[PDB]
RNA sequence: AGCGCCGCAAUUCAUGCUGCUUGCAGCCUCUGAAUUUUGUUAAAUGAGGGUUAGUUUGACUGUAUAAAUACAGUCUUGCUUUCUGACCCUGGUAGCUGCUCACCCUGAUGCUGCUGUCAAUAGACAGGAUAGGUGCGCUCCCAGCAAUAAGGGCGCGGAUGUACUGCUGUAGUGGCUACUGAAUCACCCCCGAUCAAGGGGGAACCCUCCAAAAGGUGGGUUGAAAGGAGAAGUCAUUUAAUAAGG
């Protein structure tokens, strides 16, 4: 699960603006910091297929958001992946 | 079916377990893994699934230049042998599975092709229907194998109306028929061969052998990839998916041992049976089995010791044991593997090598088999082979002094017939047949006797455990369980009351009916009922019969076979084959199964 | 209600019984078949989870016999399963982590359903498989909930280029890991073993036998079965995720 601290440091940090709190940006920041967290886990935990179900979730809305933005602009596409340290 | 399989756990020491463990872990299950992917991308693997046959030698030439690559080089020689029984086994069975749906696919195409309805026979062969009708009464008063004989008649016969007359003779089960074709059930008729056509088709786009990944390296590296890399489209984050939900293989392929000499066996001071593997002696792993199979397991050393004393003028051809399987089975609980996990011997034996007079049989057996084979075969080593051949013709000769139990003697007039029906899974007829009389019957509850109890017990469970494991799924609980040992169970109790029914009333012979597939034909039926029910609602066509098509993948006829043919043969009943009629309750399909079974000897 | 199962009762009957004439004719006690009712103080079924290297289901040889098997002697090992008993539980302490929820309507193979102290709110404590409904049981039905089946309705905020997102708490409910609680058994107790390991001591009932009012040698017994296994492919069901399909 995610702190209210560091969910409001994602938000301050991936915002477009001060009240932007929903932006595909700061979506798939959001997205990231699960995935991360999960990934550790995961490597971790071989037979938490229910925490495994989470992650396969997670990794498709990402994807979604991402074929999202590339779409609206490869300039913002390329910097938010870059940030986020995406490949 | 003389075969069977004995078992016993082995024991030893942690560094004898720890040793074996990890020479198959990361030694002999990675060869396998290679030598099935190098196999799969060989020139000839196309054309070894047209002749549905592998070449007797292409896994041994495929190991030799690797038993000196570093991944594999630290093997015993008996172990690389092992990897390539273990691989050609595989592809020998793969094999002919395609080989055979393949037959089925092309047989029935062309059905499909010479199905023709009445009025498109009208059409195609230009002559009215009792034209056609005289004209299939001359050709079947030819061809009288009928089917086949007719399949034969008409493929070069390109006349349409001898042609067509076999398509009407075929359609009516090889026979003339007065009566109308009912227009929908020929339409039926029809769907359902294009179903199973189409089937058939999806049944040949089978995976080739996967093999056993014991690292499961490829689901780190994709678990790492796809939290970290952008998936290029949809159909490569699928694909990563389907990597991630596939589960790790914990345990190696086992050993293989077709030289029954290379399990040695002693008894230690402790008196204890023990057995060592050729390359490995210094492994002394000890036998812990139940006394129910202890007379094997002593057995397999007074066969060791005989031969040993006539210093080798014995034949290990009619040593007891046939061949040993070296398998890990899967503990329960946590630790390094080769302390979780148990080591067990599984050995074959041939029941037959257990009297004297048994082995007499397999003595006559192998002497007319290598005969042969010495006749037929006839370079240094072909030279050899005959050679050793007949030393093995020679010394099979000499005897073990088994003990003596006089061969069972059945009537050859008097059979069981076995009715086999998704209801009553067995019914038997005891049949007098040059007198036409039923001796006896017996329903499937006289059969379990006492243990009939057991048969409502498994419908019980096998509706509760179904509908817990559904249960236990939507919370990803690992607790999933089934009644498959209870199946098991009753099917090897109905075999042995049948055979007991049978040496009771001295029959000379079983019954068994020849089912064929019956998924296939219920999967097949079911469908074109209900596309026509539901037409372009496949959820609709799928709920249809749901139940009764789940109840038919559950039918254990082949498992009921299998336990009645092992039985018989331990007791020397012969089993037959007969044609079970569709007609009547199950006591008369017992009955008449048995008759034309006798009928049916020529 | 419906469906499955269970027995009950009834009819007909042969795989049952009776007979001389051994292939037929009666009958329905026994042992079974055909599915026909019915739920009764009946007789049968009965599904919360777990607990033994448990016992019996063996091998060989001799003797007997019509097989079936039976008796006597010698040997015995612990594997993989199916039942019947008996016993124990309703778990604990830290971590990691999924899913769910703005709100409303509908209600899914959804969730929950025991006893009795206490107790207005809240659940706790002590019992415990007697666990909502019927003879028993269900995904059916009843009652409460339903966000965690599907759908539908409709707020403000972000976003609005096809992605969607927030309203979400010491929250509800799953999974994983580590350590840990009870039975860890086959007549009972105690001390041990668990890749090997067994030892000691008792209670019932029956044999065997001093010549005997009385207890006591030498033993036995204290629930049963089944076995052909590995490897590879496939089908079916269900669950989860993804996609809108070349």
């Amino acid at each position: 699960a995610l702190t209210q601290e560091r969910k409001q440091e994602i938000i301050v940090n991936y915002q477009v603006h001060e009240t932007d709190t929903g932006s595909a940006d700061v979506q798939v920041a959001m997205l990231t910091e699960r995935i991360n967290r999960l990934s550790l886990h995961l490597q971790a935990n071989k037979k938490d297929h229910s925490s495994r179900r989470g992650l396969l979730k997670l990794i498709g809305q990402r994807k979604r958001l991402l074929a999202y933005i590339q779409k609206d602009s490869r300039e913002k596409y390329q910097a938010l992946i870059g940030r986020l340290g995406i490949r | 079916s003389s075969q069977i399989t004995i078992q016993a756990r082995l024991i030893s020491f942690e560094s004898n377990r720890q040793q074996l463990w990890k020479l198959m872990a990361d030694l002999n299950t990675p060869l396998i893994n290679e030598l099935l992917c190098q196999l799969g991308q060989h020139p000839d693997f196309e054309k070894w699934q047209q002749k549905g046959k592998l070449p007797s030698t292409v896994v041994s030439q495929l190991c030799q230049p690797l038993k000196t690559d570093p991944r594999f080089a630290g093997q015993p020689s008996r172990l690389y042998m092992s990897a390539i029984h273990i691989v050609d086994y595989i592809y020998k069975s793969w094999l002919a599975i395609q080989k055979r749906l393949q037959q089925q696919l092309d047989g029935k195409t062309r059905w499909l092709e010479m199905l023709n309805s009445d009025a498109e026979l009208v059409e195609l062969s230009g002559d009215t229907l009792e034209a056609i009708r005289v004209k299939a009464a001359e050709i079947l008063a030819i061809a009288m194998s009928l089917s086949k004989t007719l399949f034969d008649a008409y493929q070069e016969t390109e006349d349409i109306k001898s042609r067509s007359a076999i398509s009407y003779l075929l359609k009516n089960g090889c026979k003339l028929t007065d009566k109308e074709e009912d227009s929908e059930k020929f339409a039926k008729r029809r769907r359902q061969v294009e179903i199973q056509i189409q089937r058939l088709t999806e049944k040949l786009i089978s995976r080739m052998p996967k093999g056993r990944d014991l690292t499961n390296a490829k689901w780190l590296e994709t678990l790492l990839t796809a939290t970290t890399t952008v998936a290029e489209d949809n159909a490569q984050a699928k694909r990563w998916q389907d990597i991630l939900l596939t589960r790790s293989s914990s345990l190696p392929f086992p050993l293989v041992f077709e030289t029954n000499e290379d399990m040695v066996w002693s008894k230690n001071q402790k008196g204890r049976l023990c057995v060592h593997f050729n390359g490995l002696s210094d492994l002394i792993f000890e036998v812990y089995c139940g006394n129910r199979q202890l007379h094997w397991f002593q057995r397999f050393l007074e066969d060791q010791q005989t031969k040993r004393k006539s210093k080798n003028q014995h034949s290990s051809g009619l040593f007891t044991l046939r061949n040993g399987h070296l398998v890990w089975l899967e503990g329960e609980g946590k630790g390094e593997p080769w302390n979780l996990h148990h080591l067990t011997l599984y050995c074959c034996v041939d029941n037959r090598l257990w009297t004297e007079e048994g082995t007499e049989i397999v003595r006559q057996e192998k002497a007319d088999e290598i005969t042969k084979f010495i006749t037929n075969m006839k370079s240094d080593t072909q030279q050899a082979l005959i050679q050793r051949k007949q030393s093995t013709l020679t010394r099979i000769n000499n005897s073990f002094e088994r003990p003596s139990q006089p061969l069972y003697q059945g009537q050859s007039h008097i059979l069981v017939g076995v009715s086999l029906g998704l209801e009553k899974p067995a019914t038997v007829a005891v049949v007098d047949a040059i007198a036409n009389k039923v001796l006896a019957y017996r329903s499937i509850k006289q059969l379990l006797g006492d243990n009939y109890e057991l048969l409502n017990r498994q419908r019980r469970q096998q509706q509760y455990l179904s509908h817990e494991r559904h249960k236990a799924q939507k919370n990803f609980s690992p607790n999933q369980f089934g009644a498959s040992e209870l199946g098991q169970h009753i099917d090897r109790l109905l075999a042995k009351a049948i055979v007991a029914l049978a040496r009771t009333y001295k029959a000379g012979s079983i019954v068994l009916p020849k089912l064929g597939d019956m998924r296939e034909v219920v999967q097949s039926e079911i469908q074109a009922i209900a596309e026509q029910k539901f037409p372009g609602y496949i959820e609709g066509q799928q709920k249809y019969a749901k139940q009764y098509r789940v109840n038919v993948h559950r039918w254990s006829y082949g498992r009921l076979i299998q336990s009645i043919q092992s039985k018989a043969a331990q007791t020397g009943i012969v089993i037959e084959e007969g044609k079970q009629p569709i007609r009547g309750s199950p006591h008369d399909k017992a009955k008449e199964l048995a008759l034309s079974a006798y009928n049916l000897r020529l």
